[PDB]
Order: C-alpha cells, then sequence, then structure tokens
DNA sequence: CAGTCCCTGTTCGGGCGCCG
DNA sequence: TGGTCGGCGCCCGAACAGGGACTG
C-alpha cells in the first residue's frame, strides 16, 4: 500500500525484447528455487505470451559466497530508461569515495523488494526461465516490485535510503556513502578494525529497517601504469627500430616526444643485430623523453557528459594492461592487472576477472561503468562468460582484434 | 449466453490504430470445398465457430492440405494480413528436445491432443476478427461467414498461447507427481516413468482424465502403449533410439532445388550417422540465380554423395543420457575446414553426433577451428544435458599451451585430454621472439597507384641484395604482402623481414595455415620452408634505415 | 584536416531440412 | 492447382560497420 512512483521508457523507445540464453543445470534449479520463493512472497508473477518484452536471466556467485544470486541482465532496459535514472532522481557522486582509506561494498538490493513497482511499467521486467533439454516450454515471469540490476531500483528507493541512512551519517560525518546500483560503497578513513565495526553498525541500521557483505577495497593503494622505455647497456638496430616506433606512437599522447637524434642512428640498411653506439645527442634525447612520460597529459579532466572507454590488452603470462579514456589519446587512467585467479590457466576467467576489477574502480572513481572494448572473439566470450561473473552489474561491451604491432603499454 | 467458456483465455489486442483484416478468399477448387464445407459446419455444433451478420466487416483467405499419413484434411486459415496488424508475443519455445537428452525410463506413453488449437479459447474481444466468407461449389451459392471462438492455424499467436496454455494445465499434474517425466512439445506429450508398467498405465489414464477435465482430448489412435515408439521424427527403443529413415531423391539429372533436399537430409542425418560431409555438395548452391535451374555435379560433390550414401546404409543408433557418468565429447579433423565429432559416456556407445564446418574469416588455421567446434559443441551440450562434456582432441597439449599463451586474444578450451587420433592439428610456423643473428635482412615495401592500379614490390637488404617487381591490376596492401613474398622466396632458411604494412604483419602474426587469397597462401608456404623468421614493423615516413629507401624504389 | 578505397567482419533474410 | 503459423538447424549472398592508408 506505498504509493509507485510512474516510469516510463525514453521517448520513441519500445521495450527490451532479447531471447534468453542456454543455462547450465544448477544455474536453471537455482533460479527455480529462487522464483518459486519470491513468486509465494508475492514479488514476482507468472505472465503469458501476450507479454512481448523479455530480458535474459542467470545466476551467479558473489566471490566465496557458495550461495547462488538471481542476477537479470536489464543493460537493454537500463538503457531504455536511461533519461529517467541520470536525469529526474540520479544520486551525485562523491568526489572523496576514490581517497578513502577503506571502502566497503554492500549489497542493499534485498531492501528494494519492499517498494511495489508502477503496474505500468511491470510489463518491461518479463523474464524467460528455461528448460534443460526444451522439456517444458519457457516460464515466463515479471516483477511487482523494484527489481534487482534495474536503475530505477536506487532511485526511486534513494528517497526511503536517504532516511534509513541519516541516522548513521550524523553519528559518523567523515564517513563517505554512495549507492550504484544494488551496492552501497561505504569509505572511511578508520584503521581496519574500527571500519569493519562501523561497517556492523550500518548492517544493523539496515535490519531494523527491515545482507551480510564482505567486499573491501582500497583505493588509496590504487596505482597507475606508466609507459615506460627500455634501459640498455648496448643497443641493436632492432632494438632502436623498436624504440623508435614505440616513441613515435608514444608522441600522439604525449607532443613533446622527439625522435629526431634517434632515427639518425638507423640511418642505413643495416642487419637488424647488428650493435649501435648511442651518441650524446641520442642519450639526452632519450633521456628527455623518458622525464616527458613521467608528466601528465596536457588538458585531460573527466567530463560528466560524456561516455567512459575501456580497453584492455593481453600482454602474456597473466599480465594485462587498460586505459580508461573519453577522447583517444587522453586517458583518464591506465593500469595493469597481474596474478589473477586463472592466471597461467584461463584468459576468459582472467579477463572477465579484469571487466569487474576495471569497472569496479570506474564506479568508485566516477559513478560509472565504462564500455569495454574486449580482446576476444564474440563467440569465446559468450560461451563462457557467465561461468566467471561475480559482480550484480554488467558493463557494456564490444570485442575488438587489434594484432600489436608494438608493445607501448607493457614493456 | 450462446457459448460455454472453458479454460481461461489470453487477452490479445491489435497493433495500436489498426484495424481488422479485409481480402477477398480464393478461387478454390471445388474438389478441396467438399472436404472443407463438412468439417466447417461440424464446428459450429461444437461451439468452435460462429455465424456472424453482415455487422462484422472482415474477410480473410481460407485453403486446407491433406495431414501427412492420413485420411483427413487440415483447416488452415492466410492470415498473413492479420498477422502483420495483430500484437507481438514472445515466443515461448526455446528449442526442439533431443532423445540424447532423455534418461532411461522402465514406463514410456506417448499420447498427443486431439485438435488441440481448437480447444483453447480465442480471446473474447479479438474473436471478431477471424471472419472469413466459406465457398461453395458454384459461385450462385454465398456461403457463410464464421468467427472463431478458439485459436487457429495460420496465425502468428496460436503456438505461444497453446503451449503456455498447456503448461498451466500441465503443471498442478506435475505437482502432484514429481517423479513423473512429460515432455511437452505443441500437443505431442511424452510421458515417463519408472512404474512397473501396470502402475504406469495407472497414473496415464489419470493424466487424461486431468486434460479432459479442461477439455483436451486425448485419441487411442495417437496413443502409444508399446515401443517403439515414434517422438520427434525419432524412433523411441527401451535402450536405444534413431532417426526414422530419410530417402536421399535418386535423381540422375540434380536441379538447384535438389540439391537443397539433399543437403538440408544430410544435416538432419549428422545427428547420429557419423562423418557425414556436405562440403562439395554445397559448393554447386554459391553463387545460383534460379531454384529451378539445373546443375552437374563435380567429381568433388559426386565422390563425397557417393560416401555420404554408404555411411547411411548401415544402421547406426544412439543412447540414452545417465547422469551418473561422464559426458565425452570427441573431435576429428576431416579436412578442408571440416570436423565431426561424437559425444558419448561408454565408449563407442554415442548419445549423438554433429558436424561444424564453418568457415570463419579470410585467412586462419586448425586450431581456431578447433576452438570454434569446441565452443559449438559445449553450447550445444549445455542446451541438451545442461553440463559440459570432457573434450578428447587431436592437438598434442603444448601445441595448444604455444598458441593460447602467445596469442593476442583470450582463448580458451574447457577441460581436455589429448587423443593421438591423427591427423594431428599443429602451427605449421613459429616467428621468431627476437632477430636473427647471422640471417640476413630484407627491408621489404610496396606501393600502387589507386587510379592505374599499377604498382611495385621490392626489397633491400643489408648484404646489399635488391630486388624490384613492376605488378598490374594490384592494391597497396596487395603489394606489401607481394613485398614480403619476395623476400622470403629470395631469402636462405633463416631471415629477418622489416615491414612497414600493419594490414600484412597482422595477417601473418596470426600464424594462418589457410587463406581465400592465393598470395597468403604462396607466403604460408614459404613460411613453412623456412627455419626461422623475424618479422618486425616500423613506422613508415619516419626516415628509418633500410625502410626509407626501399619505399623511394617501390614510389616510383 | 574530409573523403575515398581496400579489406575485413558482422548481421540478417532467403532457401532447405526437421518438429508440431 | 500455386497458397498459413511458430520453433530449431545448415549455408548462402547481400547489405552494413569500421579501421588504415592514401589523395586533395
Ligand atoms: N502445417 C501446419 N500449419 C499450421 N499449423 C500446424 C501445422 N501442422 C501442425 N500445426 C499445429 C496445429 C496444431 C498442432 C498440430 O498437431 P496435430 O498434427 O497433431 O493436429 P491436431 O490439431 O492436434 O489434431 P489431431 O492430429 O490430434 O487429431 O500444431
Ligand atoms: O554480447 C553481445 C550480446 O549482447 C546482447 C544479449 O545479452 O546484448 C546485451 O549486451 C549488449 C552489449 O553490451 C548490450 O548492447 C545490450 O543492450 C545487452 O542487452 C545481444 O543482443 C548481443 O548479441
Ligand atoms: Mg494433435
Ligand atoms: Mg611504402
Amino acid at each position: 500500500p506505498i504509493e509507485t512512483v510512474p516510469v516510463k521508457l525514453k521517448p520513441g523507445m519500445d521495450g527490451p525484447k532479447v531471447k534468453q540464453w542456454p543455462l547450465t543445470e544448477e544455474k536453471i534449479k537455482a533460479l527455480v528455487e529462487i522464483c518459486t520463493e519470491m513468486e509465494k512472497e508475492g514479488k514476482i508473477s507468472k505472465i503469458g505470451p501476450e507479454n512481448p518484452y523479455n530480458t535474459p536471466v542467470f545466476a551467479i556467485k558473489k566471490k566465496d559466497s557458495t550461495k547462488w544470486r538471481k542476477l537479470v541482465d536489464f543493460r537493454e532496459l537500463n538503457k531504455r530508461t536511461q533519461d529517467f535514472w541520470e536525469v529526474q532522481l540520479g544520486i551525485p557522486h562523491p568526489a572523496g569515495l576514490k581517497k578513502k582509506k577503506s571502502v566497503t561494498v554492500l549489497d542493499v538490493g534485498d531492501a528494494y523488494f519492499s517498494v511495489p513497482l508502477d503496474e505500468d511499467f511491470r510489463k518491461y521486467t518479463a523474464f524467460t526461465i528455461p528448460s534443460i533439454n526444451n522439456e517444458t516450454p519457457g516460464i515466463r515471469y515479471q516483477y511487482n516490485v523494484l527489481p534487482q540490476g534495474w536503475k530505477g531500483s536506487p532511485a526511486i528507493f534513494q528517497s526511503s535510503m536517504t532516511k534509513i541512512l541519516e541516522p548513521f551519517k550524523k553519528q559518523n560525518p567523515d564517513i563517505v556513502i554512495y549507492q550504484y546500483m544494488d551496492d552501497l560503497y561505504v569509505g572511511s578513513d578508520l584503521e581496519i578494525g574500527q571500519h569493519r565495526t562501523k561497517i556492523e553498525e550500518l548492517r544493523q541500521h539496515l535490519l531494523r529497517w527491515g545482507l551480510w557483505m564482505g567486499y573491501e577495497l582500497h583505493p588509496d593503494k590504487w596505482t597507475v601504469q606508466p609507459i615506460v622505455l627500455p634501459e640498455k647497456d648496448s643497443w641493436t638496430v632492432n632494438d632502436i627500430q623498436k624504440l623508435v616506433g614505440k616513441l613515435n606512437w608514444a608522441s600522439q599522447i604525449y607532443p613533446g616526444i622527439k625522435v629526431r637524434q634517434l632515427s639518425k642512428l638507423l640511418r642505413g640498411t643495416k642487419a637488424l643485430t647488428e650493435v649501435i653506439p648511442l651518441t650524446e645527442e641520442a642519450e639526452l634525447e632519450l633521456a628527455e623523453n623518458r622525464e616527458i612520460l613521467k608528466e601528465p597529459v596536457h588538458g585531460v579532466y573527466y567530463d560528466p557528459s560524456k561516455d567512459l572507454i575501456a580497453e584492455i590488452q593481453k600482454q602474456g603470462q597473466g599480465q594485462w594492461t587498460y586505459q580508461i579514456y573519453q577522447e583517444p589519446f587522453k586517458n583518464l587512467k591506465t593500469g595493469k592487472y597481474a596474478r589473477m585467479r586463472g592466471a597461467h590457466t584461463n584468459d576468459v576467467k582472467q579477463l572477465t576477472e579484469a571487466v569487474q576489477k576495471i569497472t569496479t574502480e570506474s564506479i568508485v572513481i566516477w559513478g560509472k561503468t565504462p564500455k569495454f572494448k574486449l580482446p576476444i572473439q564474440k563467440e569465446t566470450w559468450e560461451t563462457w562468460w557467465t561461468e566467471y561473473w561475480q559482480a550484480t552489474w554488467i558493463p557494456e561491451w564490444e570485442f575488438v582484434n587489434t594484432p600489436p604491432l608494438v608493445k607501448l603499454w607493457y614493456q | 449466453m450462446v457459448p460455454i467458456s472453458p479454460i481461461e483465455t489470453v487477452p490479445v489486442k491489435l497493433k495500436p490504430g489498426m484495424d481488422g483484416p479485409k481480402v477477398k478468399q480464393w478461387p478454390l477448387t471445388e474438389e478441396k470445398i467438399k472436404a472443407l464445407v463438412e468439417i466447417c459446419t461440424e464446428m459450429e455444433k461444437e461451439g468452435k465457430i460462429s455465424k456472424i451478420g453482415p455487422e462484422n466487416p472482415y474477410n480473410t483467405p481460407v485453403f486446407a492440405i491433406k495431414k501427412k499419413d492420413s485420411t483427413k484434411w487440415r483447416k488452415l486459415v492466410d492470415f498473413r494480413e492479420l498477422n502483420k496488424r495483430t500484437q507481438d508475443f514472445w515466443e515461448v519455445q526455446l528449442g526442439i528436445p533431443h532423445p540424447a537428452g532423455l534418461k532411461k525410463k522402465k514406463s514410456v506413453t506417448v499420447l498427443d491432443v486431439g485438435d488441440a488449437y481448437f480447444s483453447v479459447p480465442l480471446d473474447e474481444d479479438f474473436r471478431k476478427y477471424t471472419a472469413f466468407t466459406i465457398p461453395s461449389i458454384n459461385n450462385e451459392t454465398p456461403g457463410i461467414r464464421y468467427q472463431y471462438n478458439v485459436l487457429p492455424q495460420g496465425w502468428k499467436g496460436s503456438p505461444a498461447i497453446f503451449q503456455s496454455s498447456m503448461t498451466k494445465i500441465l503443471e498442478p499434474f506435475k505437482k502432484q507427481n514429481p517423479d513423473i517425466v512429460i515432455y511437452q512439445y505443441m500437443d505431442d506429450l511424452y510421458v515417463g516413468s519408472d512404474l512397473e508398467i501396470g502402475q504406469h498405465r495407472t497414473k496415464i489414464e489419470e493424466l487424461r482424465q486431468h486434460l479432459l477435465r479442461w477439455g483436451l482430448t486425448t485419441p487411442d489412435k495417437k496413443h502409444q502403449k508399446e515401443p517403439p515408439f515414434l517422438w520427434m521424427g525419432y524412433e523411441l527403443h527401451p535402450d536405444k533410439w534413431t532417426v526414422q529413415p530419410i530417402v536421399l531423391p535418386e535423381k540422375d539429372s540434380w536441379t538447384v532445388n535438389d540439391i537443397c533436399k539433399l543437403v538440408g537430409k544430410l544435416n538432419w542425418a549428422s545427428q547420429i550417422y557419423p562423418g557425414i560431409k556436405v562440403r562439395q555438395l554445397s559448393k554447386l548452391l554459391r553463387g545460383t540465380k534460379a531454384l529451378t535451374e539445373v546443375i552437374p555435379l563435380t567429381e568433388e560433390a559426386e565422390l563425397e554423395l557417393a560416401e555420404n550414401r554408404e555411411i547411411l546404409k548401415e544402421p547406426v543408433h544412439g543412447v540414452y543420457y545417465d547422469p551418473s557418468k561422464d559426458l565425452i565429447a570427441e573431435i576429428q579433423k576431416q579436412g578442408q575446414g571440416q570436423w565431426t565429432y561424437q559425444i558419448y559416456q561408454e565408449p563407442f556407445k554415442n548419445l549423438k553426433t554433429g558436424k561444424y564446418a564453418r568457415m570463419r574469416g579470410a585467412h586462419t588455421n586448425d586450431v581456431k577451428q578447433l576452438t570454434e567446434a569446441v565452443q559449438k559443441i559445449t553450447t550445444e551440450s549445455i542446451v541438451i544435458w545442461g553440463k559440459t562434456p570432457k573434450f578428447k582432441l587431436p592437438i598434442q597439449k603444448e601445441t595448444w599451451e604455444t598458441w593460447w599463451t602467445e596469442y593476442w586474444q583470450a582463448t580458451w578450451i574447457p577441460e581436455w585430454e589429448f587423443v593421438n587420433t591423427p591427423p594431428l592439428v599443429k602451427l605449421w610456423y613459429q616467428l621468431e621472439k627476437e632477430p636473427i643473428v647471422g640471417a640476413e635482412t630484407f627491408y621489404v615495401d610496396g606501393a600502387a597507384n589507386r587510379e592505374t592500379k599499377l604498382g611495385k614490390a621490392g626489397y633491400v637488404t643489408n648484404k646489399g641484395r635488391q630486388k624490384v617487381v613492376p605488378l598490374t591490376n594490384t592494391t597497396n596492401q596487395k603489394t606489401e604482402l607481394q613485398a614480403i613474398y619476395l623476400a622470403l622466396q629470395d631469402s636462405g632458411l633463416e631471415v629477418n623481414i622489416v615491414t612497414n604494412s600493419q594490414y600484412a604483419l597482422g595477417i601473418i602474426q596470426a600464424q594462418p595455415d589457410k587463406s581465400e587469397s592465393e598470395l597468403v597462401n604462396q607466403i604460408i608456404e614459404q613460411l613453412i620452408k623456412k627455419e626461422k623468421v623475424y618479422l618486425a614493423w616500423v613506422p613508415a615516413h619516419k626516415g628509418i634505415g633500410g625502410n626509407e629507401q626501399v619505399d623511394k624504389l617501390v614510389s616510383a
């Protein structure tokens, strides 16, 4: 008996129509059990084929959780609702969250089930549950409450959320709280033990309003990955040719790079393995270049209107490099990941872990998730990615095949 | 209250701002009219159909075709114009059940609902739009106008509404009988239990009573008490299954339409018959105009078709699924980008077979194609059994390790073991990581004129070796490849090559063993003969070394 | 600095097979 | 006679996307 905030799609846009993909037996069993309880509790109810909208559903286990979590791929619906959540009820982003020594992420999605959902909107939350070997046709549902993973859920519930938060916020003014979809980001500068304790305080606070979470971040530890030039006692023609190619590409980012004195070293038509002593002019040109690469790019700043783009490169030996940017060659952050889960045995698991970590940093730093350019073949990713996914959100991605002429980001 | 109400209906709006179909009927031959009039008049007595006064301003064509393997006739309505204006549904039929999915059951019953579409009520408000006019032996007698009171055949909402309505009815029975297996596909029901045969028939009749309550009638004629059951085009036996026999046309002269039937038959056959190959038979269909046109069979498509028929000669069968035992998929390379696979649990007792022949990319190798087959098999398995089989692959463990660790794309194969069945899949050549000491260094470049299509390809080397070759009807890309080919032709068994072509370097670094381009194939042929090749890239027009010199030669 | 042309890869609708 | 609906599979060709290199 709560008022339902009306919702509308962006003008001229129909609802999502996205086929359900095949699910493993364990995921289907988990979903059938989850949906039976949700139907009994009135959160969802069965629907007919007359509803023409569908969104994919599958199940995940969060890191170390061991307990299945229903997850709906609302990316198509969210884009169709995109104006409403950012324009009307959007959450301001705390520039200070990235500076806190410790940040914990809490899954408050269960709270969303309290509020009901606009009756006219429920037609768009439809999802079909498949059956092994197509024994039965698809069992369709739709949501009667605010669904987890929809971008309207945290916005409609923001009025409710702040009142629940407000006693805790006054008691600890310094602590910073940010809400992205089903997640609550809680950042303190306290020592480890006090921090964990204050999270328990905010847990009880959530409990008496009608959920345990242990995922801890340290955004101050986060560092960047500078472009680096090799140090060599002696340089072959091949070494200088590689260096010139790397510097020339780098000069699209740092305009102060100069290759003239290093190019002079390769004037002839020489064997690749021939050793070339460096001249003083080249030593200094190389020195000045190494200094420039320590510097920041001029006039790179985040723009709230523009989308974030993330690019990833597979460097081998379990190493991955990424760049986040909005305009080409204006990189807001660049990083490297090593020794992740599945290192040396599984590229797809490692790439999956990388996408999650990069998305998390973007939520913390900018309150957005980037669009990923993934170094993988579309069919390889789609076959396996859900097997390794442990997050409650899903970024946008596309697939690229760029062979690496030069190793600019790694060494 | 002229018509009674049976089971819950499904609201069905028209597309907004659009109105019901009006289009004149077909000039139906009187021979068909005899069958149609007899059946259609019967419908009104049941309440399936109703007469309408001219207050109903809608007309939609009608026709009929005989039920296969039966004397009965099928009553179809060409609702093409009504579909266009009817609201969109979400299909609930997500795929086809496969017999390899089925577990062994002690007692199996296959039963068929009768007049399944005609037993499900249409939406009350929507009933008006059905309207069609019946025809007579002459054009003198007008014929009555009729509106459906139930789901009709030829509409676009009929299958989804029936399947959803059927599922709702079945759900109470399956909740009361958790240990009964019911495969529901359209109106065909497969019922399997481990109950002893007498007790099983009790549940079967009890299920028939349950369906009867909602007006669903299961005639004895389509009841299947005794094996082998006929289900989804398969023959089901207690411990094995097989496809119902497939007849392949014998024609001495083949048209285009002929080959399509053939190909489509062999694809159906390859789900159990191992080693079916359609590559050369499909080669005949590429770039053809008329479906009617006659085409002669090459000695490739003929030899293929010969052994394809002989594989079908011997009867083969699949087994059923034992959740206790592992799933295993074995793949063999069949040549010319053709792969076949077998999925089994006990050795030599196959659950199903299949083929992956898709040519993907202009340049590729066997390792990529093997990876594609593994993915296709994995998704196919998740549909049928909900798990990934263990893979037995004709690729050495070290070959795979060299490929995936060095490739620039994320790539992965799930748990697998090596099987030593030739032909093994391997990398035909390996590019060096570092420049080769004592090998001649070839600086290669090529250019071409966009307008004339004339160009040059050439190289310069540290030893003083030089070449320039004129080329006609080429492109910049093609001359860049040509330059690399020239260096490979004219070099010893170990060679360093420096190019500024990102295009060429990208193709060659992916270690292709096959290409659509003949030029790449010749480059491959040379790469295989070398002992060591180091390819390196430099940026053009930067005044680098040999690259500047060879660029001047080919630009001329 | 636009505008092409190469070249590649994706998508989508057509035909057939199969199931109601 | 030629003619309907939905689902899935294959193989095809055409239409479309987009990234580099080169032309003014
Ligand atoms: N060629 C076709 N066109 C349109 N719909 C069709 C169809 N073939 C089948 N269907 C649809 C229509 C309904 C269903 C047909 O199944 P049954 O062949 O078994 O005919 P049923 O109505 O059940 O009568 P029964 O044989 O039991 O006496 O699938
Ligand atoms: O991976 C591509 C696959 O995306 C689908 C199915 O889930 O779309 C989802 O992912 C897209 C890419 O991020 C989003 O653009 C889309 O909104 C989302 O539904 C497919 O239709 C597509 O083939
Ligand atoms: Mg029937
Ligand atoms: Mg050149």
